[PDB]
């Protein structure tokens, strides 16, 4: 009976599955534009720096 | 009766899809609208390490973001100093077929896989000066896909049986496995504080996993076809995904859904490799079309693009203090950008 | 989320005639590569019939030429397969099958160990 | 300290190009086939939970090595993009009918793929003696599952072996000229199929694979020189 | 004093007609029209990674050598009034000349083993390829000044000398290359013919100089038509060359696109 256990395995998770708070969308994309703007002096990638202080260059 | 059961299944997902739908309010590209374009990103190759002889399928960045570990389809593994070009280590393998590398957060440790379904550590500063193999780990059965590092003691793997595993390397015997998903594992990614894990599985899927427990907390799904890439967000809330199907999705674990999605009308070549920048505000990704794409994550609009390979994009990383980006390619060729 | 649902069959004597229709949901439809399939009692998994994006090109296995007829509705979403004359052997469940990558014309969906993208199947029954 | 790593990166490119010099003149293979087939035979055929098997041989001083795939699954679309560098691929058939359309579907979709397109592919038809005794006995008849061998008459060019019946030419050469029609079907002219017959003893197999590594190689020069 | 003095046995050579205005313009505005190619070529084989072989090697050889050589006869052929001072003007012009040719036959060889020998040998060749380049030449120079060391310098130019037969210390080798290479030559060809293009064998008849033998068969009057063949020709050697390897390839094209395009 592999096929009734896989069916219990699968219920078993969805019921472990559906009982989980949850949030809004607008709170998560506030927090991910927070993050972003927080750090945003510290990425040299996007904010070029000098050439003294490159160790690249 | 099996039909109970799918139709209990059936109703869950149904529950679920609602709750789903009752949570979408606002879209990111309406809360977006204020948001100044990053502008045109140029980026210009600063070094060429050579010395491969055949394709490139993995590297990893040292914790000093100075020294590298490269591995070739042709049997080694090279480790890199990257300010001056130099080669510190070559290392050569049992195996030639490797696709995978990871280098220990202490500098002490190399590991490497691939189709033997063995997982290879080696140990750098001895006595002799000499590196020499030290564990072996089996018991898998079938082909390893990726391996990171936790510490000294610890290491974790994905296979090609549906299943991750966490292994303890001084008893080399293994601890705890993760079993759930349907096809191929792909690619996993480690959190910033280690205590939870995703994993993206060639089943058009994607699940977190708690390691002191060894169960599955959340799924994820929505694209078409095969998954290949997944890393995380700085902050460890969120995680993006790259599919064989020509489009890149970004995903959170709070909100339980998707919320952006990256593609356009004439990329028609799926995603090998993602990896997110220092502020989040880059994704960098590696295309089958020789070239790779840089992509504002806030505004799903194409920023840049760097196109001096000549065959297809297997690997990229960017470093720890966010100074350089490297690429690897199916050329034998590694370039550094800055 | 990938899913695939099958409409007709049942039970039919033999000579009869009946047509199979399944519908699909979750992804774009005209992208992709379609194939039939079946399996039969004390049996493996079988192949019948392939049609491409276009409806211009068409392939059969020898058993089923001059019988069945395929048909893609683009519009609607929907693979057809018509079916005539039949014989005992037919008696199956059968299955649709969507190739795994956009854009291509190769296929790797016969697997026993649980190809992802493929149906739950209907059966059909041939007897007097 | 510059000069001690100056010199050790100097000793890795002295290593390095030694191993290169040996890496360019070996060639690799990779083997397919289906379980009924007799690919094992083969292997323990040729003379000088482990995930991949290597063998290795040596024919007039060129030394070739050779992978079969162990324990692995079933599903082939990922791990068949680490052999797009490959020389050739051997493709072995039970050519005894019934599973030949599922051989026939493999080895379309192999020609088809985009990171096989460059490679060549070796064909070997086993199992002779077996389609000889089952063709001539008459039990079971082909044109149940081909209607096509209701038609099909031995071209008049052929060249059969001596000592044998037209009947058993006609099904080989059918069941080869169905494997030929498919390889010919796209018609670019970028790789090659061989066909050859092979049975359960035999003791010329090296040799066929030597001669057409040889063909691929010269093809892939005169490419070289805009001269084909 | 023209071109084709170079391949030039019977010194009765005495024409009756305003020939050498038109000889002589054709040689200079030939030579000119090289040295600037061959800069291009060299530059090109030298500068370029992706290009690095053995292939390579000799193609940026020949181009060396064949530069040195067209410069030392533009600047000191007509210097005849200085009895010790072009006396090693001929020297240098043989020695130059001659390494033009070996690297021209190992072109050939070359063609042997990527057609013949199929496969790859154990060892590099890289040091027997310059030993022959660069030996063969050094040696005969030697050899000849040891023989006789006062031909080097004529009445008219200063080149090898034509009473005694000094000349054919180098159209006798010269000659020879030529009847090996087009061996070679129709070996590729049967290739063609057996086992599966126009470009391809035209692009072969430069490197291989095939079109120097047009000025052997030049002895009266009523034969000047193969001395302007010659003089046309060969001159524009460099011309030839980068054409065909340096416009017409895709992977130097290529190289050229990707060096400019950043």
């Amino acid at each position: 009976t592999a096929s009734i256990a896989q069916a219990r395995k699968l219920v078993e998770q969805l019921k472990m599955e559906a009982n989980i708070d949850r949030i809004k969308v607008s709170k998560a994309a506030a927090d991910l534009m927070a993050y972003c703007e927080a750090h945003a002096k510290e990425d040299p990638l996007l904010t070029p720096v000098p050439a003294s202080e490159n160790p690249f260059r | 009766e099996l039909d109970q059961l799918r139709q209990e299944a059936e109703q869950l997902k149904n529950q679920i899809r609602d709750a789903r739908k009752a949570c979408a309010d606002a879209t990111l590209s309406q809360i977006t609208n204020n948001i100044d374009p990053v502008g045109r990103i140029q980026m210009r190759t600063r070094r060429t390490l050579r010395g491969h002889l055949a394709k490139i399928y993995a590297m990893h960045w040292g914790t000093d973001s100075r020294l590298l570990v490269s591995a070739s389809q042709d049997g080694k593994l090279i480790i890199w100093d990257s300010y001056t070009t130099n080669k510190v280590h070559a290392i050569p393998l049992r195996s030639s077929w490797v696709m995978t590398c990871a280098y220990a957060p202490s500098g002490n440790y190399v590991a490497c896989g691939g189709l033997d379904n063995i997982c290879s550590i080696y140990n750098l500063k001895t006595r002799e000066g000499n590196v020499r193999v030290s564990r072996e780990l089996a018991g898998h059965t079938g082909y390893l896909s990726c391996c990171r590092f936790l510490d000294d003691n610890q290491i974790v793997t994905s296979s090609g049986d549906t299943t991750c595993a966490l292994w303890d390397i001084e008893t080399g015997q293994q601890t705890t496995t993760f079993t759930g998903h349907t096809g191929d594992v792909m690619s996993l990614s480690l959190a910033p504080d280690t205590r939870l894990f995703v994993s993206g599985a060639c089943d058009a899927s994607a699940k977190l996993w708690d390691v002191r427990e060894g169960m599955c907390r959340q799924t994820f799904t929505g694209h078409e076809s095969d998954i290949n890439a997944i890393c995380f967000f700085p902050n460890g809330n969120a995680f993006a995904t790259g599919s064989d199907d020509a489009t890149c999705r970004l995903f959170d674990l709070r909100a339980d859904q998707e919320l952006m999605t990256y593609s356009h009308d004439n990329i028609i070549c799926g995603i090998t490799s993602v990896s997110f920048s220092k502020s989040g505000r880059l994704l960098l990704a590696g295309y089958d079309d020789f070239n790779c794409n840089v992509w504002d994550a806030l505004k799903a609009d194409r920023a840049g693009v760097l196109a001096g390979h000549d065959n297809r994009v297997s690997c990229l990383g960017v470093t720890d203090d966010g100074m350089a980006v490297a690429t690897g390619s199916w050329d034998s060729f590694l370039k550094i950008w800055n | 989320q990938v899913q695939l649902q099958e409409s007709g069959g049942g039970l039919v004597q033999p000579g009869g005639s009946l047509r199979l229709s399944c519908a699909a949901s979750g992804f774009t439809f005209s992208n992709y590569k379609m194939n039939w399939v079946r399996q039969a009692p004390g049996k493996g998994l079988e192949w019948v019939s392939d049609i491409s994006q276009s409806g211009a090109s068409i392939s059969y296995t020898g058993s089923v030429k001059g019988r069945f007829t395929i048909s893609r509705d683009n519009a609607k979403n929907t693979l057809y397969l018509q079916m005539n004359s039949l014989k005992p052997e037919d008696t199956a469940v059968y299955y649709c099958a969507r190739c795994p990558a956009p854009f291509t014309r190769d296929c790797f969906d016969v697997t026993s160990t649980t190809y992802a993208y493929r149906g739950q199947g209907t059966q059909v029954t041939v007897s007097s | 300290e510059d000069k001690a790593a100056v010199e050790r990166s100097k000793m890795i490119e002295k290593q390095l190009q030694k191993d290169k010099q040996v890496y360019r003149r070996t060639l690799r293979l990779l083997l397919l086939g289906a379980d009924n087939s007799g690919k094992s035979t083969i292997v323990k055929q040729m003379r000088i939970t482990s995930g991949i098997f290597e063998t290795k041989f040596q024919v007039d001083k060129v030394n070739f090595h050779m992978f079969d795939v162990g324990a692995q699954r079933d599903e082939r679309r990922k791990w068949i993009q680490c052999f797009n560098d490959v020389t050739a691929i051997i493709f072995v058939v039970d050519s005894s009918d019934n599973r030949l359309q599922e051989a026939l579907n493999d080895f379309k979709s192999i020609w088809n793929n985009r990171w096989l397109r460059t490679i060549s592919v070796i064909l070997f038809l086993n199992k002779q003696d077996l389609l000889a005794e089952k063709v001539l006995a008459g039990k079971s008849k082909i044109e149940d599952y081909f209607p096509e061998f209701a038609r099909y008459t031995t071209p008049e060019d052929a060249t059969p072996e001596p000592g044998e019946d037209p009947r058993v030419t006609r099904a080989k050469y059918f069941i080869r000229k169905e494997f030929v029609d498919i390889s010919t079907a796209s018609g670019d002219g970028r790789h090659i199929c061989y066909p050859h017959f092979t049975c359960s003893v035999d003791t010329e197999n090296a040799r066929r694979i030597f001669n057409d590594c040889k063909d691929i190689i010269l093809q892939m020069n005169l490419r070289e020189y805009n001269l084909v | 004093t023209n071109f084709a003095v170079l391949m030039a046995h019977v010194e009765v050579k005495h024409s009756d007609a305003v020939h050498d205005l038109l000889l002589d313009v054709i040689t200079w505005v030939g030579i000119l029209l090289s040295l600037v190619c061959l800069l291009i070529c060299i530059f090109t084989f030298c500068f370029f990674r992706g290009l690095q072989s053995d292939r390579n090697t000799i193609h940026k050889n020949l181009c060396i050598s064949l530069f040195v050589a067209e410069l030392l006869f533009l600047i000191g052929i007509n210097r005849t009034d200085q009895p010790i001072a072009c006396a090693v003007f001929a020297a240098l012009l043989h020695f130059f000349f001659l390494a033009a040719f070996t690297w021209m036959f190992l072109e050939g060889v070359q063609l042997y083993i990527m057609l013949v020998e199929v496969f790859e040998s154990e060892h590099s060749r890289r040091k027997y390829f310059y030993l022959v380049g660069y030996g063969m030449p050094a040696l005969i120079v030697a050899v000849s000044a040891a023989v006789d060391y006062r031909s080097y310098g004529t009445d008219k130019v200063c080149w090898l000398r034509l009473d005694t037969y000094f000349i054919w210390s180098f159209i006798g080798p010269a000659t020879l290359i030529i009847m090996l290479n087009v061996i070679f030559l129709g070996i590729a060809l049967y290739k063609m013919f057996h086992h599966t293009w126009v470009i391809g064998a035209i692009a072969l008849l430069c490197l291989l100089g095939l079109t120097w033998a047009f000025g052997l068969m030049y002895i009266n009057e009523s034969t000047v038509i193969m001395a302007y063949l010659f003089t046309i020709f060969n001159s524009l050697q460099g011309m030839f060359i980068f054409i065909f390897h340096c416009v017409l390839q895709k992977k130097v094209r290529k190289e050229y696109g990707k060096c400019l395009r950043t």
